[PDB]
């Protein structure tokens, strides 16, 4: 089909965290069927970023998950035309983000223009200081609401000290076309930086994805 | 209520559905409603280039100069996209030629970096700042050399130096 095993991955990212303006961009690849992906990540414009960088890593697809037969995929069916995903991080001292990513297709490779908008973290919380370590797996619970998929994720930042932060997310993902609907299901997410030079200007992300029923 | 048609009008016009948004708007939709990441439909339709869905809009009082929560306006999205027939229609019911959205951008800027020759024109004949800086100093011209979109970089660059001849 359209999505082959091996997907490339373009992305533009631009970006306003605590006023702090900035532009990355990724080239990366991944496994669609596997629920894999990795990508590489540059700081174009306003480097070196001021805050932690996890705020930005799941920001750069659900088009790589895992999904068993019985769950319909909401996201490969809606390729080539693609989807759209619109989503909040609201964090534990008053922190947050607003995240819209527009994923299209062009060839073997997906594209992804990505606005994010970071506001109201504490001078001296744990992102702006880059205190934090990164995510702890996560469940995403997806639902449909006004024939669109939700999904909702109780998120914990994990923090330099071994504490946490609470971070609640909460997207829509929306078909560029009619696409057969799923049934509340599961998506578990592990994400991961493997790589990142002493700023964080350069840094490579990988994550996996496996969709899973509600009794199981 | 307003608001309750005013959100099945973010749909309609997300879709695309020029009848539906004339039938919303006939009973009472609120034309300026908006989303939780700060759309409206007036931005919607000039993304996907729903020409005459914008028209209905703005003849109904929306608001042309609404930013989303990344600072972005009408014009931008439409000068992003190359709608160029959007982009006139939006100057002359009053956009903001010159709005920045979050990283500093312009319309101009982004008809530039999109490679979108007719729209910088008419954007430079509106009054367009040629010499418009975003948050890391880059202008439009920085913009099309990067991309290589070298006509518009030479019409940017000849829009500079006339300019340099105002009073």
């Amino acid at each position: 089909g359209v999505i082959k095993p091996d997907m490339k991955i373009k992305l533009k990212m631009e970006g306003n965290v605590n006023g702090h303006a900035f532009v990355i961009e990724g080239e990366g690849e991944g496994k669609p069927y596997d629920g894999t992906n990795t990508i590489n990540l540059e700081v174009k414009e306003g480097a070196p970023l001021p805050f932690s960088y996890d705020i930005l890593t799941t920001a750069f697809n659900r088009a790589f998950t895992k999904y068993p037969d019985d769950i319909p995929n909401y996201f490969k069916q809606s390729f080539p035309e693609g989807y759209s995903w619109e989503r909040t991080m609201t964090f534990e001292d008053k922190g947050i983000v607003k995240v819209k990513s527009d994923i299209s297709m062009e060839e073997d490779s997906f594209i992804y223009e990505i606005h994010l908008k970071g506001e109201n973290f504490p001078p001296n919380g744990p992102v702006m200081q880059k205190k934090t370590t990164g995510w702890d797996a996560s469940t995403e619970r997806m639902y449909v609401r006004d024939g669109v998929l939700k999904g909702d994720v109780k998120h914990k930042l994990l923090l330099e000290g071994g504490g946490h932060h609470r971070v609640d997310f909460k997207t829509i993902y929306r078909a560029k076309k009619a696409v057969k609907l799923p049934d509340y299901h599961f998506v578990d997410h592990r994400i991961e930086i493997l790589n990142h030079d002493k700023d964080y200007n350069k840094v490579t992300v990988y994550e996996s994805a496996v969709a899973r029923n509600s009794t199981d | 209520h307003g608001s309750d048609l005013g959100k099945k009008l973010l749909e309609a016009a997300r879709a695309g559905q020029d009848d539906e948004v004339r039938i919303l708007m006939a009973n009472g939709a609120d034309v300026n409603a908006t989303d939780w990441v700060g759309m409206t439909p007036l931005h919607l339709a000039a993304w996907k280039g729903h020409l005459e869905i914008v028209e209905v809009l703005l003849k109904t009082g929306a608001d042309v100069n609404a930013h989303d929560v990344f600072g972005t306006t009408p014009l931008h999205l439409a000068a992003h996209r190359g709608h160029l027939e959007i982009v006139e229609v939006l100057l002359k019911a009053g956009a903001d030629v010159n709005a920045q959205d979050m990283v500093g951008k312009t319309p101009l800027h982004l008809a530039a970096y999109y490679g979108h020759l007719e729209i910088v024109e008419v954007l430079l004949k509106h009054g367009a700042d040629v010499n418009a800086q975003d948050k890391f100093g880059k202008t439009p011209f920085d913009l099309a050399i990067d991309n290589g979109n070298e006509d518009i970089a030479e019409v940017l660059q000849k829009a500079a130096k006339l300019n340099d001849y105002k009073d």
